[PDB]
């Protein structure tokens, strides 16, 4: 019945100020706290700080008292978060959460919200580069590497969809350079190497660039 | 301050089984603990708070208890949709979180198939020489991989990735990457990857020379 | 052997519960609440070997008092004149006197208003402090009242001067009140000097933040009370015994002016200003304040055995918590208190007098709600009030490394009354029971 | 302002004057209405009033 929805977010440029937002629903605005929690990919959570809606008290975490900022308005049941000087390592998801509480203690979290991601990079729209993972030389593995593209996502296929059997695609990962990359592989018998051709068909929507790369030419 | 150690990183089970999770704590926190549910791209939700009391709307098959300096969670009868990640939480001194444990499909051990790929010339021209090492169709998930050039271990300039457990045969696949500069690529002569896994008696190793 | 039931009537025994309570009024009260109900003569009876427990975080009447205060305020304000027609576009630059920056709402502003006949309009003007004004978009010469974009504004009735008259409660027939008197009680746990009374002693409905004032004083040495479910408490109460006196003054002479809205209701504001202009201020005896802080610090460490202790000023939020808020006479105050808490410590009377500079704004919100902004009519002449303080409200950050910290808060109006009703717990008597004996009818 | 108006006949794009944020100022708006809640005044067939 109760919901917490988010707006804003999206991509941002390195070193720039950024905003988020959460809008309350009709449970009650004066009787509960709010917390902000984030999650780096493949990492344990941590906490930032909690803002009471009643009077407006913040209380920041120990590691970020110079860079964060909160404030609220009771009239429209709204809460705004200001984060300044985005470092590269802050890329992660953000949530709002309610927090039950008695008159003299705090207990736990009991209702998480929508979830909103944020991505930090210095690059504009840019297309991928493609490099094949030629098989080594009874069964051998081969694949293709897609490198240096932004933003997500990208499309990948093999032999115009004629060689999808046994294909594995690792999810893309953000680099330290600010560009995404990924890999995909496929396995075939050694004898087929000298009597077959293999193609990686890739297309990146934001730039709409397309590539059809051969894999076998360096079957060494 | 407070730290929760969550182990094991994975548990294997099949529908209808009973699975027990565990959470360890740096120091006593009284009964103040709770367990949460988390799923792929969704909103986590409440399961148990105060370590003994269930909340409204929760399924009746969840249960757990405290152990003074340890906390136990158990699923009485595992359902198909219960396969997910869980993490333990404490609220005694200042809020913190664990790392998260995943439920896994039970199957037998299987060793990985190993491969290595030297740099591509088209990529090598950029001066950002990078290398790839692959492990395909193994089980269980817990494993390690190591990069070595000239028999020297390397770290910091490498990355790891993992797939979802393939449903048809229940095996995991892993790949990793290494990055180098052209000058460093010239300086180092031989490059290698090393693997450790349950189904292998000795570390399977692959290596190559430049060119 | 062969015992038989004996059924005694009216034996002393009780169980916990919650019930409505009568509210008494002073014998010479203001004059439903003005002069009734009656005022009794209280008495206190001490007992022997009485075993009982208390819980200041759960006891009932704390909640009840919240309803009574708001009900009283609603009754007082409900019939007074609304200010709705006044909320219109203001045009002001207001630099007509050498003192314009500090107030910026000056005589000579102008806003069209309805005269005493319903189909003609008139031009007037009065003063305002900029803390009660906001600027509209674009033309920087247009202004609007702060709370009128969201609610109606009601004006205190000019003949009403409600002030903190003490109130005490009397249990209704069948219930009894227990008090406890041990002087080292933490506010939760057992007592060994239980007692019973006709009614509670006086309590004043005082409104303030960052410290409670005009309140009673402790009986022994300073005490610290808190919840104990988890260290991450909301609000820690510290209760003083040694009263540190405080004074505050407002030197300027305000001049009362008025407007009439028809049919029959008048509106008040501030007009001419007389005398040289200064900012309001207060004074403190640094000797006493530093000594009290010393004792608090050396008591506070009991729950925190070995870490350093350091204070810092409040942070963020509306003015209701960044500063000290209290009211004397018929007008409100806000006082920055950074200087009075920038101290530190580690393990192992008019000299140095301190001063603090305050401000006053007219429009107010009842600390909790929206939608009911009160408007205060200005008081002509100078105002001063002696006052003294008895306790502080402390909340704590995330303890880090070898140091722990406290900072002043307490915006929730609940806690203030929580600091003057830790004593009483109300229970009901069960006058019926059974037992065995051997007596015979002998018919 | 649509392929058919007779079905509802209260369409966006009726319009009427109304009070804005502040009293001594007026604004123009518009919204929809089903004609079963509208009646026509005498004479000018473009004027309407809530039933």
């Amino acid at each position: 019945q109760v919901r917490l929805a988010q707006y804003g977010g999206g991509v941002k440029r390195l070193g720039a100020t950024m905003t988020l937002s959460c809008v309350a629903s009709g449970y009650t605005f004066n009787d509960y706290y709010i917390h902000w929690v984030r999650q780096a990919p493949g990492q344990g959570f941590e906490l930032l700080g909690y803002i009471d809606p009643a009077n407006g008290r913040p209380d920041y975490a120990g590691a970020l008292r110079e860079r964060l900022s909160f404030y609220r308005d009771k009239s429209m049941e709204t809460l705004y978060m200001d984060l300044r000087s985005l470092r590269y390592d802050d890329t992660a998801m953000y949530y709002c959460v309610r927090n039950v509480g008695t008159a003299g203690s705090l207990l736990h979290y009991d209702h998480w919200g929508s979830g909103s991601p944020v991505i930090v990079s210095s690059a504009s729209t840019k297309g991928p580069s493609v490099f094949p993972l030629a098989p080594s030389s009874g069964t051998a593995a081969l694949g293709c590497l897609v490198k240096d593209y932004f933003p997500e996502p990208v499309t990948v296929s093999w032999n115009s969809g004629a060689l999808t059997s046994g294909v594995h695609t690792f999810p893309a990962v953000l680099q330290s350079s600010g560009l995404y990359s990924l890999s995909s592989v496929v396995t075939v018998p050694s004898s087929s190497l000298g009597t077959q051709t293999y193609i990686c068909n890739v297309n990146h929507k934001p730039s709409n660039t397309k590539v059809d790369k051969r894999v076998e030419p360096k079957s060494c | 301050e407070i730290v929760l150690t969550q182990s094991p990183a994975t548990l294997s089970a099949s529908p209808g089984e009973r699975v027990t999770l565990t959470c360890r704590a740096s120091r006593s926190v009284r009964n103040n603990v709770a367990w949460y549910q988390h799923k792929g791209g969704q909103s986590p939700r409440l399961l148990i708070y105060d370590a003994s009391t269930r909340a409204a709307g929760v399924p009746a098959r969840f249960s757990g208890s405290a152990s003074g300096t340890e906390f136990t969670l158990a699923i009485s009868n595992l359902e198909s949709e219960d396969f997910t990640v869980y993490f333990c939480l404490q609220y005694n001194n200042w809020w913190t979180f664990g790392q998260g444990t995943r439920v896994d499909i039970k199957r037998t051990v299987a060793a990985p198939s190993v491969f290595i790929f030297p740099p591509s010339d088209e990529q090598l021209k950029s001066g950002t020489a990078s290398v790839v090492c692959l492990l395909n169709n193994f089980y269980p998930r817990e494993a390690k991989v190591q990069w070595k050039v000239d028999n020297a271990l390397q770290s910091g300039n490498s990355q790891e990735s993992v797939t979802e457990q393939d449903s048809k045969d229940s095996t995991y696949s892993l790949s990793s990457t290494l990055t180098l500069s052209k000058a460093d690529y010239e300086k180092h002569k031989v490059y290698a990857c090393e693997v450790t896994h349950q189904g292998l008696s000795s570390p399977v190793t692959k290596s190559f020379n430049r060119g | 052997e062969n015992l038989w039931v004996t059924v005694y009537y009216g034996v002393p025994v009780w169980k916990e519960a919650k019930t409505t309570l009568f509210c008494a009024s002073d014998a010479k009260a203001y004059e439903t609440h003005a002069c009734v109900p009656t005022d009794p003569n209280p008495q206190e009876m001490v007992l022997k070997n009485v075993t009982e427990n208390f819980n200041m975080w759960k006891n009932d009447m704390v909640d009840q008092m919240h309803e009574d205060v708001i009900s009283l305020w609603d009754q007082s304000l409900k019939p007074c004149v609304k200010l709705t027609p006044l909320c219109v576009t203001l045009n002001c630059t207001n630099a007509t006197a050498s003192n314009s920056s500090i107030i910026e709402g000056m005589k000579n502003c102008s806003f069209n208003i309805t005269t005493e006949l319903r189909d003609k309009r008139e031009k007037k003007n009065a003063l305002f402090y900029k803390l009660d004004i906001v600027q509209l978009d674009g033309n920087s010469s247009q202004y609007r009242l702060i709370n009128c974009n969201t609610s109606v504004i009601t004006q205190a009735c000019p003949k009403v001067s409600f002030d903190p008259i003490p109130i005490h409660y009397c249990a209704p027939a069948g219930y009894a009140i227990l008090k406890c008197n041990n002087k080292t009680f933490t506010g939760t746990g057992p007592c060994n000097n239980v007692s019973t009374v006709q009614c509670t002693h006086g309590i004043k409905p005082v409104v303030s933040t960052q410290l409670l004032l005009n309140g009673s004083l402790a009986e022994g040495e300073i005490i610290i009370r808190s919840e104990n479910i988890t260290k991450n408490v909301k609000t820690i109460i510290v209760h003083l015994n040694e009263s540190v006196k405080i004074e505050c003054t407002r030197p300027n002479n305000k001049t009362r002016t008025s407007i009439r809205i028809g049919p029959g209701q008048w509106f008040y504001a501030t007009g001419q200003v007389i005398g040289d202009i200064r900012e309001a201020y207060c004074n403190i005896n640094e000797s006493k304040w530093n000594e009290t802080l010393q004792r608090v610090s050396k008591k506070l460490k009991e729950y925190f055995p070995h870490k350093n202790i350091t204070f810092q000023p409040s942070s963020g939020g509306d003015l209701e918590i960044t500063t000290h808020s209290f009211n004397c006479g018929g007008e409100f105050f806000y006082c920055n208190t950074s200087s009075l808490f920038n101290r530190t410590y580690m393990a192992n009377n008019s000299t140095r007098t301190i001063t603090i500079h305050c401000r006053i704004k007219q429009i107010i919100n009842m600390w909790q709600e929206v939608g009911r902004a009160m408007y205060a009519p200005p008081i002509a002449g100078n105002i001063t009030c002696i006052s003294n303080i008895t306790g502080l409200l402390l909340t704590r950050d995330y303890g880090k490394n070898n140091t722990e910290t406290f900072r002043p808060g307490g915006g929730n109006m609940k806690d203030n009354w929580r600091s003057e009703l830790y004593k009483y717990k109300v229970v009901k008597i069960e006058p019926l029971g059974v037992a065995p004996t051997r007596c015979k009818r002998r018919v």
